RNA sequence: AUUUUACCAAUUAAGAAGAAUAUUAUAAUAAUGGGUGUCUUAUAUUUUAAAUAAAUAUUUAAAUUCCGUGUAGUAAAUUUAUUAU
RNA sequence: UAAUAUUUGUUUAAUGAAAAGUAUUUUAUUAUUAUAUUGUAUAGUAUUAUUAUAGUGUAUAGUUUUUUAAAAAUAUAAAAAAUAAAGUAUGAAUUAAUAUCAAAAUUUUAAUAAAAAUUAAAAAAUU
């Protein structure tokens, strides 16, 4: 009686964002790269999800021992089957796996370590190089201080994260 | 061994694991087989063209 | 059940005495003199300072 | 087509990554080739509109906008994933708006 | 001008015309009549009143109950412009241009670009620059100078590109009221960068252990090396 | 049949939430509406 | 029949001969899946149905792929850590860039001006913390950044430690390397000393004493000399005092009192160790002891004007079984609306910690009462435990 | 003062290897029943029969329970023919 | 609909169990008097359902998960008695053309007429 509750119409109608045609976002070649949450107004210090392993306690320290969730060490459907994964993480083995398809090794495959070589497109174009080192069943090439990124070392019983 | 690469810097030439493209299934197939010989094939490749 | 209600009559209840007592009610609290946890009058702890004298 | 622009759809999805090589680099025809320029942004300067670089100008946006939220005297916490309704929370938060931290705190604790 | 673009932003926002969204404009919100519906007649200052006012406010915008920025102090507009500085050019192209033209295309057509933007958005930040002088720190009275420095921009006292008008006719450019566009630039950076001149010398008397030791010295000795660079001499 | 969606689409702001939110709901109160005042103003008025 | 959708999320009533379904427990729904199939996701290994194929690829590329590294490579990366002395003159060098830039607080009239936040100074001061081994308060930091006399103390503070460590050696680095393979405090040492105090003494002022108190600890770490002893004891004394650290202040106060011998006769340092020692043992309620005490501290110092005021104040306020009962100071109110039992949760019948797992207060392994699980134990089918005839 | 009356509002650009050896038709050259994590044995592993069919045909006439039924070699082994990672 | 119904684990004689055709026993396990080989624990009815079907064989292993601080009416038993309703938590289903609603009366209109017109006098919440 002394607060102020007056009941938000968001939940009476929750209508779905509209699904793009082909993924094609209609405005990408228009508008800039900001995210739009930033220009929206939102931002956020600390993202807390509760879904993280870590956070899984206080996830059960928050609800009511009252309610019972069954199933907990067994499963009714036997697990032992082999049935296919759902579509979208199938994609997402397909797109970080592609040497896994037939003849993705390149023919006669000229590159070899020790070779100059100038870097033709994408960043750090113009740039000349000596092969260190190929892996090849990638199509993949290690040019000397050419895309050259940190790398993190973690931490364990006798040493810090480096 | 992608890792283990991108530390080490070692080249690799070969893949660390065997990828059976038939999932299994040339196992199916019997071992004597090969595809027939095709004769006066449809398509453009077997002129080899460089610049169309 | 007859009809589909709008936000109007959702919003009704809200107006209500039951309602504002029941969820949106502020609770009068003190410090507790021996624990200093926030207290309310006539609700008191397990601790042997807080039985016999309940502050 | 007799002219296949990369950015465009034939018999494709949008693929963003091999659709655009470059976000930064902007694809068009010129000369009946694939010609390739340096991505602008209009934007109005003196009354007449000045293109600008593209890329630094939108990263320069998002610099400006994470640190004018940054450098405010507040902190914003987001926990995803609270296991209650929309409309039970909602009613249990309506309670705490606008209060100290100290009856925030002991409102939460007494209820 | 109220939800879309500020005072002192960097965003080129449209108002009238909705060209970043990803829908149809289905349910126009601030409407005064029903014969708003086949012509709107938006682009009358009393109409786009009543529409731009009824706009959520962006993260630009900060409304009212929740907390906004402090942007008109000094103190921020100037790391602003240089954080401006490090985007263009970077620190390893920096220490080749320091050295002293030898250079890669590619990479020349980014000192160009860092000199382009810099110019935009000092344009941008001048009427909130000339608001603050007067309360502004002899940290940031310097900066003024460092980071028109370090974008490779030369300061207009009388390489520069901040002397020279963008050309287009006075009939055909923009004079619309209520867009904060200084159409003198050339003429309000040059008596803005003596008056930061005239107001350090100010906070140097004014300023008249061994921490105050060296810092005296050095702040001394970047004056006439920073002020010099440009020109500009005590 | 055309029972004008698209432009009656854009005056929504005028109603209050039941109305507003939902779309059809909407275009048949500003069908009714604007039918209404045609007839009225010819006729009365 | 079916007055909502054939999928098998859809809302409304199904049925079986019509929309045939098998027994899904827990379906993961529609958009995000929440945080109970996640639970059984992270307890059981998969979704309670078993339809869904547990898939962790991501986060095998996150745990396990990233801590892979060889022992031919790990048996050379300590050979490449970096030189900690060079560390320390880099950490000290831009930590102190970024705070003398820090702008003078506006101070506005009818209103306080919202300071300037820290935010880039985290940044080279996290550096700068654990290359030097000890733990900070922001708090403090800005609070000594407020006011000009702090800022000043903690600037030149920083300047004389930077000087001394780039001239001399890092001392505690020397003390550590002759520890495992004894004199005064160094000049870096007690430039640092004295900033930490400094930043202590502000942390202080915004009332923040548990962390004053935290801080200082470090200060106490590095100090050698028994007049810097004396004085970090003292002040440590205080700030569990205010705390509500009795123990903590009634153990810090008399050391600063053994100092007393070898410390010089310039020092306030011992006189304020009688005061913390006495004044803890005043909070306890022991007031007896801590007349003594003030006795003994004007008995030794003679007039001293703390204890003038703490003996005159004792003074006018002039059972074993109610003692340090009562609550006298507000940070331990303000540590008592954090971490008590409130009504439905945080209490002993909510969930009961138990060697570091949580347990409902049914199996409560330190309580028997009713609804416990252990009344329902039986005898266990050797002897009779109890003479209870109906129950056990 | 213990207290700033009750009521009254929307509609969101999308952060990203979370959409390709993708769906459908199209190939007139192969084809004893595909079955991998398979592996003695076959007394117990038989599918054949002149018809409308895994074979599918270039006109409106005549004539027939008068009223639902209708076109004949196009070339004779000639190039309309069951194709395919 | 729905701040709804349901659920709600404070005290066990379910002794036994081949007929279940699903459930990572990491080595479940002889010491045998016997030979090789093979195999031992919870899923019937869409459920951890009301609670199984049947053949063993036996009688003192208590063989050890059922919330709650008034009264109507419903259900049992003797209008008294026993049981259940403000509750914290979970959270369905029938229904849904609707505008903040539609209260009372009178006549009319192609068959109740919440359709008309006129007079009128229906506040909010909860049961
Ligand atoms: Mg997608
Ligand atoms: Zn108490």
């Amino acid at each position: 009686m002394y607060a102020r509750f007056r009941t938000r119409s968001k939940f009476y109608f929750r209508p779905a964002r509209p699904a793009l045609a082909y993924n094609v976002d209609p405005n990408v070649m228009r508008r800039p790269k900001v995210k739009r949450g930033l220009l929206k107004g939102t931002y956020s210090d600390e993202t807390v999800d509760l879904r993280d392993r870590e956070r899984l306690e206080l996830l059960e320290s928050m609800r009511h021992p009252r309610e019972r969730d069954f199933y907990q060490d067994h499963t009714y459907h036997n697990q032992w089957l082999r049935r296919d994964l759902e579509k979208h993480q199938k994609q997402q083995l397909a797109a970080r796996y592609k040497y896994f398809a037939p003849d993705f090794e390149i023919s006669p495959w000229i590159w070899y370590p020790g070779d100059i070589v100038e870097v033709v497109s994408g960043e750090g174009i113009g740039q000349r190089g000596t092969i260190i080192a190929v892996i090849k069943y990638k199509n993949e090439i290690v040019v000397q201080n050419i895309n050259v990124q940190d790398v993190v070392i973690p931490a364990s019983e006798s040493r810090p994260e480096q | 061994v992608d890792r283990e690469v991108l530390l080490t810097g070692k080249s690799v030439w070969e893949c660390p694991i065997h990828i059976d493209h038939t999932c299994g299934g040339s196992k199916t197939v019997p071992p004597h087989a090969k595809k027939p010989v095709r004769y006066m094939d449809a398509g453009i490749a077997n002129v080899g063209v460089t610049d169309i | 059940p007859k009809r589909k209600k709008n936000p109007m009559q959702l919003r009704r209840k809200v107006y209500g005495l039951h309602f504002k007592e029941k969820y949106l009610k502020m609770e009068e609290w003190y410090y507790c003199p021996l624990c200093a946890e926030p207290k309310k009058p006539g609700e008191w702890c397990r601790r042997e300072d807080c039985r016999q004298i309940k502050p | 087509p007799r002219i296949l622009l990369d950015r465009s759809l034939w018999k494709s999805l949008w693929i963003t990554k091999l659709q655009l090589p470059d976000i930064n680099r902007w694809e068009r025809v010129v000369n009946s080739r694939r010609v390739t320029e340096d991505r602008y942004a209009f934007v109005e300067e003196e009354g007449v509109m000045h293109k600008v670089n593209w890329g630094l100008y939108c990263e320069r946006l998002e610099t400006e906008l994470t640190v004018t939220q940054e450098r405010l005297p507040q902190h914003t916490l987001l926990m995803k994933a609270v296991p209650s309704s929309w409309k039970k929370l909602d009613i249990d938060i309506s309670v705490i708006r606008g209060l100290s931290l100290r009856e925030a705190m002991a409102q939460c604790k007494l209820s | 001008v109220y939800g879309g673009s500020g005072r002192g932003d960097l965003l080129y926002e449209n108002p009238d015309a909705r060209r970043h969204s990803g829908r149809a404009l289905g349910v126009l919100n601030g409407v005064r009549h029903s014969s708003q519906a086949t012509m709107p007649e938006s682009g009358q200052l009393y109409y786009r009143k009543l529409i731009l006012h009824s706009r959520p406010p962006n993260g630009s915008c900060a409304g009212l109950q929740r907390h906004c920025h402090d942007t008109c102090n000094w103190s921020y507009l100037i790391p602003s412009l240089h954080r401006c500085a490090e985007s263009a050019i970077s620190a390893k192209l920096w220490e080749k241009m320091c050295q002293l033209v030898n250079l890669t295309q590619y990479e020349r057509q980014r000192v160009r670009d860092g000199q382009n933007l810099y110019r935009y958005e000092v344009h941008q930040r001048l009427p909130l620059l000339e608001e603050s002088i007067g309360w502004a720190q002899l940290d940031d009275l310097l900066g003024w100078f460092r980071s028109a420095r370090r974008a490779w921009v030369r300061l207009p006292t009388s390489s520069s590109a901040m002397s020279c008008r963008l050309e287009g006719h006075a009939d055909s450019r923009d004079t619309t009221p209520g867009r904060n566009q200084v159409f003198d630039t050339p003429e309000r950076v040059e008596q803005l960068t003596e008056a930061t001149v005239h107001r350090i010398r100010e906070e140097l008397q004014r300023l008249n252990s061994a921490r105050r030791l060296a810092r005296d010295e050095e702040l001394s000795r970047c004056v006439e090396e920073e002020l010099g660079w440009h020109g500009v001499a005590l | 049949h055309y029972r004008a969606k698209l432009e009656l689409d854009r005056i929504r702001s005028m109603l209050r939430g039941r109305a507003r939110l939902e779309r059809k709901v909407g275009l048949k109160r500003l069908f009714f509406l604007m039918r209404t005042q045609t007839r009225y103003r010819v006729e009365q008025q | 029949y079916q007055r909502g959708g054939w999928s098998p999320g859809s809302k409304h009533q199904k049925h079986m001969t019509l929309n045939p379904t098998l027994y899904l427990y827990r379906f993961p729904g529609p958009h995000g899946p929440g945080p109970y199939t996640m639970k059984y996701w992270w307890t059981l290994g998969c979704f309670p149905t078993g339809m869904e194929v547990p898939f962790r690829l991501h986060e095998f590329l996150s745990t396990y792929q990233q801590e892979h590294v060889p022992v031919e490579v790990e048996e050379w990366l300590r050979c490449y850590i970096k030189d900690p002395l060079s560390e320390l003159v880099n950490a000290s060098n831009d930590f102190f860039k970024a705070v003398e830039v820090y702008p003078e607080v506006e101070s506005a009239r009818g209103y306080k001006t919202l300071q300037p936040s820290i935010a880039p100074l985290l940044v080279p001061m996290k550096k700068f913390e654990e290359q030097l081994g000890v733990k900070i308060s922001p708090v403090g930091l800005r609070s000594v950044l407020s006011n000009p006399v702090l800022k000043d103390r903690f600037l030149d503070d920083l300047f004389d430690y930077k000087s001394y460590v780039e001239k001399g050696g890092s001392t505690p680095h020397r003390r550590l390397a002759r520890s495992r393979f004894a004199e005064t405090t160094a000049d870096d040492e007690r430039s640092l000393i004295l900033l930490l105090t400094t930043i202590s003494e502000g942390c202080i002022n915004a009332g923040n004493y548990s962390d004053a108190a935290s801080v200082l600890a470090d200060a106490l770490m590095f100090c050698h000399d028994p007049d810097s002893q004396a004085t970090t004891h003292a002040n440590i004394s205080f700030a569990s005092l205010l705390n509500a650290d009795f123990k903590g202040a009634e153990y810090n106060g008399r050391e600063a009192a053994l100092l007393q011998p070898q410390v010089k006769p310039t020092s306030t340092a011992c006189a304020r160790g009688y005061v913390g020692w006495a004044a803890a043992a005043a909070y306890q309620d022991d007031f007896e002891k801590a007349e003594a005490i003030v006795k003994d501290g004007l008995t030794l110092y003679v007039g001293n004007e703390h204890l003038e005021k703490l003996a005159n104040k004792l003074q006018a306020l002039r059972p074993r079984s109610l003692r340090e009962s009562r609550s006298h100071l507000p940070s331990q109110q303000s540590r008592g609306l954090l971490s008590g039992s409130g009504k439905g949760f945080s209490n002993e019948f909510d969930w009961v910690e138990f060697k570091n797992k949580l347990y409902p207060s049914k199996m409560d392994p330190r309580n028997n009462e009713m609804g416990s699980v252990f009344r329902r134990v039986g005898d266990l089918g050797s002897f009779i435990s109890t003479s209870r005839s109906m129950e056990r």
